[PDB]
């Protein structure tokens, strides 16, 4: 039911299907640790320049 | 010919072997296929029975660490299933089984799913909860991942999966965070070298409370191996992984990489370094 | 000729405790022979209560302590007898502790012992393995998390040794390694364990520091090294580097440029005599041998 | 015991291995029987199950020409299939294809099965076959040995045999040869010194044609490793072999046995002589 | 051949039945190399001495 | 370019046969990497027809060549990594006897390396159990037959190497092994195959022997030794003896019971370096390089 082994497959090529995501697709500033990444670089950039 | 039924035989034996708390009683049957006269038979086999084959070899490999080893069979496994002939909801339940696996194996290697096709295999809930962990991973936010496993600890513990992710998920985000400074540093602001005092700053952000930080003293697997303190060395070990290409001085105190514009010659894309160092090739099955 | 029963064959080794741990610097090769011996005695028996998990969890503390010891002195004892027989007390303390398990029954140091069970193969991932097999109070124990940050801290991804295989993306985090072992919460048993580290954990902490300097750095400076790497004192150092062909420059530095082996196990010079942390040393010298031993709960 | 059907499944999958002629691939799922956990429960399945699995493990232990190994796997094997009903042609046919190999391979380890008891299971044709070897063996005829192996070398070579018998039955034949020798030239007629010149020409009555000789001009394997030209050499086997207990003298040219009546002093009972040297264990699968 | 694979069994301690024999002893005579060996042993012990 | 074509890696290996074997003595390794290539560039383009059959055959018997010769002119080739590729060209006609079998060909040439197979393990019941299986004429020709009875002549109960299993009833034939050797029938190339194993079957000849002597029992002279084991020369006995610490008396005779030795293969010690049997030289040298290794029918 529920545990990992192959439950029985029936009695008796097409190769694309790509399932891997080639390249992101997010807004960087719509999360909030990434800015806080961002706005604390911005604080030491200011000062210890 | 007439050893048709061997590698039903087979599986029906090494499930065995993992019901049982002991899977490593497996190699010994994997070995077996690596004589030249059995080798070139594999291929011969229902398809459906090679995906269970490779699943269990796939597992078998994570049990030991080998992560893409590992993927390699886990991503042959789900593209057979997939331009599979019938759909039975057993057959799209094993593919679910399949991509228990396949999703945190992929991550290590610095790869992640496209749940377009995924859909019918795997519940939203899933999705989401891989989903967060996905992006956590992808900013940078070890204290994310961390925390993401905390909560998953006890499923994962069941598949064997908490500890294989617990040790190799850190490196990738800690490539995601580093790269993210870099970028806004050394291509936006064009400053070639990075000083370990910075990198300190962005690791407290990312890590959060350690050990024994005011708060947190129990050691625990959550909050025991990463501290902000250890500025140099996170940077040795990306520069040796080849996730990063730089240089350090450590009584300068700073790290040193090429000065331009385009990022990618200093943060290569993560998962092509890892299986450079750590080639796996698809038709091994021992 | 006999086989003594339990009763008595605890109070030997309580003799043993209470008495002979003082000597142990040189009593190793008796106390050694009288531990295996009861070790023996028990399992011919069949006998695997209360008693002989008793004895023989005390019997791997001990193991433990004479791992330290006989380190400091320079007795040099025998290279790996210490170490399996820690073993053989260990797997057979492990299937013990399975069928108090299965026969629902608990045994109040499994935890402490599983935790040990873990550091005797740090990079083997089969304790990883049955470890996440375990119930959820022993996984969660302060001692086996303790362990499992060690084996992670210590994973190298470029860790060379003869049928060993490297697995992707490891953190050599040699230097939360050194911050642990100078913990106050560090089981002090435990750090001594570790101990048989040390120089492997160095040696693949500067290779990968040589390879983040560009050509023609200038070389790193003792007063350095001996907090890189929590060195004892700088003459330790000194003949760390003498070993592995490292050269040093001007007695204050070490030029990690010049140091080209892949592995820590040189061809066949045999291996570097190993060594311990000023440290976790001072820390058993305010404690008795004794307390060690007889620390834990009872059965 | 415990996932029943383990056994069921393993002999399921080397039946299949010899079948393809690979038996030296069963290796592997032999010795998969040996951890403390997996060797209890091996006696807990079906009787009839583990019959099997030891009639396999003593056909490959054969094929390894382990002989005392297959012995008593073939043995313990046959002995259990005589507590089950020996009344349906399925039990009774199973019997026969384990005397096929038991009966040679004990035969090597010097002894011979009783007939009665295996009536049921074995023709008069085959009875009457196996009797004939066992009369050149017993009178020390290596040219009656030759002849029979000659005589079935087909059948022998499909079940693998030849080859075996070929090699390790004559210093059985040998000592049979050289015990007749000296009980009627030492027991009897109380000389305790055997001239070469004697033996050899025991050996050469005993022997036949050898490669080389008159009319005997392309080898076979039955005229080109017998010779009764070299009397020591056999004398030393035999001696080394522990069958023969007695020195030899190059340079005077004579065995000398010790002055005894008692033929079992200088020759002992050969079973007893090479299970000594080659012990074997009834508790190993693998 | 095949014919060497265990049948299917059918579906649902006793020691004794000692299969083998104790002696060399006890089986048929062969006249023809027994005695031929015999007289070979007797021509050796009558003439060399 | 790609891969050389059948016709022409044939007429390469011819110029190898016709014009370089009479320079084999020094740097066949020449010879090696261009036979190597040949052997390779048929497997590359998948081509298992009468081309391949004959040319790797025919380096089979280069093989052979060059194992005495390098052996007899005792320059040093290598420690034999050329069994090897001798073994490797061995399996890849094995196999290749096999699927002609079964497209219903036939090669005239099986037998000859059938035998030479039968001959490189010696020891190995692996390949017993193989040449059972295979067809009634090519299990009983003459060449087969041969190689068998080198194997069940050299077989021996006492044999001692790591790893090896020893089997009951071994005949130990060391007499027939040097009468086999000096046969006038016997094929040069196998015989130069089998003196590969001149000194480990003398050892447990000699080890065989001393058994049988009782305590007081004088010493065996050279010329005895010298014949049952068909040496050269008495030098080459002496060095026999000194190398295994059998003492010599009067530079005359051996001491057999000062031979105490269990194994042929003396604790981390250069083998004692391959020999020959001047038999065979003889034969040799009678005969002609190329004249060898074109043996046998065409494919």
């Amino acid at each position: 039911e529920e545990d990992d082994e192959f439950e029985d497959f029936p009695i008796d090529a097409v190769t694309q299907t790509n399932i891997w995501e080639e390249n992101w697709d997010d807004v960087e500033v719509d999360d909030d640790f990434t800015n806080e990444l961002k706005a604390e670089l911005d604080r030491y950039k200011r000062e210890n320049q | 010919g007439k050893q048709r039924i061997l590698l039903y035989l087979v599986n029906k034996l090494n499930n065995i072997y993992f019901r049982i708390e002991s899977p490593q009683l497996c190699s010994n049957i994997f070995k077996n296929f690596q004589p030249k006269s059995m080798l070139a038979h594999f291929n011969e086999y229902q398809l459906d029975q090679q995906i269970e084959y490779r699943y269990l070899l796939g597992r078998y490999y994570l049990l030991n660490s080998q992560v893409h080893n590992a993927f390699v069979q886990f991503n042959e496994a789900f593209q057979s299933l997939l331009n599979l002939p019938l759909t039975n909801q057993a057959i799209t339940r094993n593919g679910t089984r399949i991509l228990n696996y396949m999703i945190p194996t992929g991550l290590i290697l610095g790869k992640m799913v496209k749940w377009g096709p995924l859909r019918p295999f795997l519940s939203q809930e899933t999705i989401d909860n891989w989903s967060v962990l996905y992006k956590h991973v992808r900013y940078g936010n070890i204290q994310g991942v961390s925390l993401w496993l905390r909560q998953n600890e006890r499923h994962l513990c069941a598949r064997q999966l908490l500890i294989v992710l617990l040790e190799k998920l850190p490196m990738v985000t800690y490539r995601n965070l580093i790269k993210t400074v870099i970028k806004s540093w050394t291509t936006e602001w064009g400053q070639n070298k990075l000083p370990y005092s910075l990198i300190e700053r962005v690791l407290q952000l990312s890590i959060g409370p350690t050990f024994e930080d005011p708060g947190a003293q129990e050691i625990t697997i959550y909050n025991g191996i990463h501290s902000p303190k250890n500025v140099e060395n996170v940077l040795v070990t990306l520069i040796n992984l080849g996730l990063l290409r730089a240089n350090c001085f450590p009584q300068l105190q700073l790290c040193v990489v090429k000065k331009t514009t385009m990022i990618q010659e200093i943060v290569p894309p993560v998962n092509e370094r890892i299986t450079k160092m750590f080639p796996a090739h698809s038709h091994v099955l021992w | 000729s006999d086989v003594r029963p339990p009763h008595i064959l605890v109070k030997t080794l309580d003799y043993i405790v209470d008495n002979l741990l003082t000597t142990l610097p040189e009593s190793e090769g008796f106390l050694w022979d009288r531990m295996r011996s009861i070790r023996q005695d028990f399992t011919y028996q069949n006998y695997s209560g209360p008693e002989a998990v008793d004895c023989n969890e005390r019997i791997v503390r001990i193991h433990l302590l004479i791992l330290h010891i006989m380190v400091k002195s320079n007795v040099e004892f025998s290279l790996q007898q210490e170490l399996e027989q820690l073993h053989k007390s260990l797997i057979t303390l492990s299937e013990i502790y399975d069928d108090v398990r299965s026969s629902g029954g608990t045994c109040p140091n499994e935890a402490e012992f599983r935790a040990y069970a873990l550091l005797s193969k740090i990079r083997d991932p089969q304790y990883d393995e049955n470890i996440q097999r375990l119930p959820k109070h022993i996984f969660q124990d302060k001692l086996v998390q303790m362990a499992l940050c060690f084996r992670r801290v210590i994973s190298n991804s470029a860790y060379t040794e003869r049928g060993f295989v490297k697995t992707e993306n490891c953190l050599n985090f040699y230097a939360r390694f050194f911050q642990l072992m100078q913990s106050p919460s560090l089981p002090l048993l435990m750090g001594f364990f570790l101990q048989m580290h040390l120089t492997d954990i160095r040696f693949y902490a500067l290779r990968a520091l040589s390879h983040t300097l560009n050509k023609k750095h200038k070389p790193i400076p003792f007063i350095y090294l001996e907090n890189m790497l929590l060195f004892n004192n700088r003459q330790e150092i000194i003949e760390f580097c003498n070993y592995y062909s490292i050269e040093i420059i001007n007695g204050d530095a070490a030029d990690l440029k010049t140091l080209q082996h892949y592995s820590h196990k040189l061809s066949e010079t045999q291996p570097l005599k190993k060594t311990y942390l000023t440290c976790l040393e001072r820390r058993l010298q305010k404690t008795t041998y004794k307390g060690l031993i007889n620390g834990g709960e009872d059965n």
